[PDB]
């Protein structure tokens, strides 16, 4: 229902 | 990663898995066995029963994200992941990152005296009685029990938490069959790894089908019941991720 955190962890450098 | 994976590469692929759990257990096994002494007094359980919902909450919401990031860690690092469409990393954490933090408290729990390791030292169920969800923390040190009967070594724990996350039955999947190729090896990986050590006998006792989402399903449900009765608690202090996650 929300994963802008998720998506933005997951792309994290 | 590979349809036909050789022997070589399923060998490979017990390494990488065994390695990327390494790099993200969070716990160090040894501190957390040489500390099972370490017992939460009297007054400590006390002070903790007397602590309010809300603070409860909040603390356990805050020491479970961070459990989970180490998870969300272990799926980066984890052989064939990162390949994966956007769309099935997310439904795979969505659903798995819990499961994991479920089956990796195993380690950080003492059968001999029913007691989990949280905030410093040993303590039991009872501890966490302000949450008001009693039967879901009993529930969660059964499933630890349970598990804690299979002794599991760390390349076990490696291995099996890899098929929690890398489960191709999750629903809303969008690469199905990619998700089945990595699952498969994965097995192969945990398989050739059990047939070595002779620990094959294990595969009959590891949690019953749908047990791992029953907890998850009951903590959502529990949060969904706290939320409604302290809605500004977590607004104003739980974890995003935690949210986004559960909520
Ligand atoms: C059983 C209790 C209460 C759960 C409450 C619920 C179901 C409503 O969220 C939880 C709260 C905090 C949890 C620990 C946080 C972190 C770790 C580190 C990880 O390496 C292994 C698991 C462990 C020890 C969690 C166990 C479950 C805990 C105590």
């Amino acid at each position: 229902e929300k994963h802008k955190i998720l998506h933005r962890l997951l792309q994290d450098s | 990663e590979a349809p036909y994976a050789s022997l070589t590469e399923i060998e490979h692929l017990v390494q990488s898995v065994c390695k990327s759990y390494r790099e993200t257990c969070q716990l160090r096994l040894e501190d957390l066995l040489r500390q099972r002494s370490n017992i939460f007094s009297r007054e400590e359980v006390t002070g903790y029963q007397r602590k309010s919902m809300w603070e409860m909450w909040e603390r356990c919401a805050h020491h479970l994200t961070e459990a989970i990031q180490y998870v969300v860690e272990f799926a980066k690092r984890l052989s064939g992941f990162m390949e994966l469409c956007q769309n099935d990393q997310i439904v795979l954490l969505k659903a798995g990152a819990m499961e994991v933090v479920l089956v990796r408290m195993c380690r950080a729990y003492n059968a001999d005296n029913r007691t989990v390791f949280f905030e410093g030292k040993y303590g039991g169920m009872e501890l966490f009685r302000a949450l008001g969800c009693s039967e879901l923390i009993s529930s969660i040190f059964d499933f630890s029990h349970s598990l804690s009967a299979l002794h599991f070594s760390e390349d076990e724990i490696a291995l099996y938490t890899a098929l929690v996350l890398i489960n191709a039955h999750r629903p809303g999947l969008q690469e199905k069959r990619k998700v089945e190729q990595l699952q498969y090896n994965l097995e192969l990986a945990f398989h050739h790894h059990l047939c070595k050590t002779h620990r094959q006998s294990i595969l009959a006792k590891l949690p019953p089908k749908g047990k791992l989402r029953s907890l998850c399903s009951q903590h959502v449900e529990r949060l969904q019941i706290f939320q409604h009765l302290h809605p500004i608690v977590v607004q104003a202090a739980f974890p995003p991720l935690y949210k986004e996650l559960f909520s």
